[PDB]
């Protein structure tokens, strides 16, 4: 982290030091450096990555991104929700959902 | 404009600050035992936290507790917004006066003038209880706040009430969290008079300049230890206007109180109000030389270690008819 | 009287 | 729509028990004398 940090090349991009920060599992550092304060990423900013991390099973950034401002009736109102249902399905659970439904 | 889904108005700076406190007083509101009001930063961005939580839902707690009006912005904007959320929730759980002073000029989709209901270059609160807007003028919304909300406070704050002892007169504390400048304004103001303030010494900015403090250079070394974008924004020539308002902060540590971060009591709220009060009282000198009313206002703050320690302590000779009145209270 | 005070607020 | 919201209010004290249950552990002394 701390060489993309120090390299400058995207020190001014702001989303990217985030998105890297959830693929390597570390809260403390992302509440305390990446939001912090000061900083208006608004309501809008976290949708994209906290898509991301529900899909990778992110628990503690998924409770940091909904208490810290993010809204989740505006993300949910979206169509990612069909989208979410369509794929991300696990396929042996829709099997025997479907066997236990029917039987 | 009054809108109800609370009573709305405008408001005019030359108004007097005597009929504004008739008008609440008598037509809504009743007699006033404490003025608690929290200052920070209008700013949509906000520290939001747990611990944040809990170092204000006590705060609401003891406001509806001791009857006390919460004076704040109140434009729907991070801690604004949560403390409207909270004075819902104990509602729906006796009831809370929060008056919110907002600018008129920065009002937008304006709906003047009968009850219009708006439904939506400033976004305010609907959850308050009053709100109020300010501007004689200047749409471009300058700062106008501080010319009416520092003189209803003082005012309120000669008001003399018989009643919760004090001299019979009301407390008007000071309560700081956020990080913003017009808050150092404020707390510079609130000083000019006799106003305790109680800061925060956690996430805030500023708040934790102001907690170090308690030498210029240094002065400078904190500032910049603090906000350091903000510092580095900043003309060198505008820095004086900040650094002479710390010393202002600084020059008497009589009044302004601090809390400790590391304390994790559950009563920490009312401790560090009711201590930040007792100073006032304690230095005034008005009724110093009075040794009952200190008494009696330390009864009614549960404070037990500090009535002890002080109100009796060793040579006074109190006798054994002086406690009469206090113990039957 | 309500109104009389709002007018006296307005100036 | 009543019901639920004061529901809701008892929820939040449900939870804020929890977390002292949780917090009772009484072991923030080693980090204080850290």
């Amino acid at each position: 982290y701390k060489a993309f940090s120090t390299n400058e090349q995207d020190k001014d991009n702001w989303n990217g030091q985030l998105k890297l920060l959830l693929e390597w599992n570390q809260l403390d550092l992302a509440s305390d450096e990446i939001f912090t304060n000061d900083r208006r990423w608004e309501s809008a900013d976290l949708q994209e990555v906290m898509f991301t991390a529900l899909i990778k099973d992110r628990p503690k950034f998924v409770r940091l991104f909904l208490e810290n401002g993010l809204n989740l009736q505006k993300f949910l109102t979206n169509e990612v929700l069909t989208e979410l249902f369509s794929t991300h399905f696990s396929t042996l659970v829709y099997r025997n959902l479907q066997i236990a439904k029917n039987s | 404009g009054d809108i109800q889904f609370g009573k709305y108005l405008r408001l005019s700076c030359d108004t007097d600050s005597e009929t504004l406190y008739e008008l609440l007083t008598q037509h809504w509101h009743l007699k006033t035992p404490n003025l608690v009001i929290s200052v920070t930063g209008g700013a949509k961005n906000f520290a939001l936290k747990p611990r944040m939580r809990k170092i204000f839902s006590r705060l609401i707690y003891i406001a509806q507790s001791k009857g006390a009006w919460i004076l704040t912005g109140g434009t729907h904007y991070g801690l604004m917004k949560y403390i409207g959320e909270v004075v819902r929730d104990n509602t729906i759980s006796e009831n809370i006066v929060a008056i919110g002073i907002a600018a008129w000029g920065m009002v937008s989709n304006r709906d003047t003038l009968f009850s219009a209901q708006y439904i939506m270059l400033y976004i305010l609160d609907n959850n308050h209880t009053h709100l109020l807007l300010v501007d004689n003028g200047c749409h471009g919304h300058p700062t106008v706040e501080a010319k009416l909300r520092n003189q209803l406070e003082k005012y309120i704050s000669e008001r003399t009430s018989q009643d919760s002892n004090y001299g019979g007169k009301i407390p008007i504390v000071c309560f700081a969290q956020g990080g913003g400048r017009e808050t150092l304004k404020a707390i510079n103001t609130s000083v000019k008079s006799k106003i305790p303030c109680v800061v925060v010494e956690g996430s805030g900015q500023i708040a934790d300049v102001i907690a170090s403090l308690v030498t210029s250079s240094m002065v400078k070394e904190k500032l910049v230890r603090f906000l350091p974008r903000t510092v580095s924004r900043l003309p060198e020539e505008e820095i004086e206007s900040w650094i002479k308002w710390l010393k202002e902060i600084l020059e008497s540590s009589h009044l302004l109180t601090v809390i400790k971060m590391e304390e994790a009591g559950d009563e920490i709220v009312s401790n560090a109000i009711s201590y930040a009060l007792y100073k006032a009282f304690s230095t005034n000198e008005q009724d110093k030389d009075n040794w009952n009313g200190q008494l009696k206002l330390l009864l009614e703050w549960n404070q037990l270690d500090l009535a002890s320690d002080e109100i009796f302590t060793n040579d006074r000779r109190w006798e054994s008819a002086d406690l009469q009145e206090v113990m039957f209270t | 009287d309500l109104v009389n005070f709002i007018q006296a607020n307005f100036k | 729509n009543e019901t639920l919201a004061w529901e809701g209010v008892m929820k939040e004290n449900y939870l804020v028990k929890i977390n002292t249950k949780a917090n009772d552990n009484s072991e923030e002394m080693r980090h204080r004398f850290r």
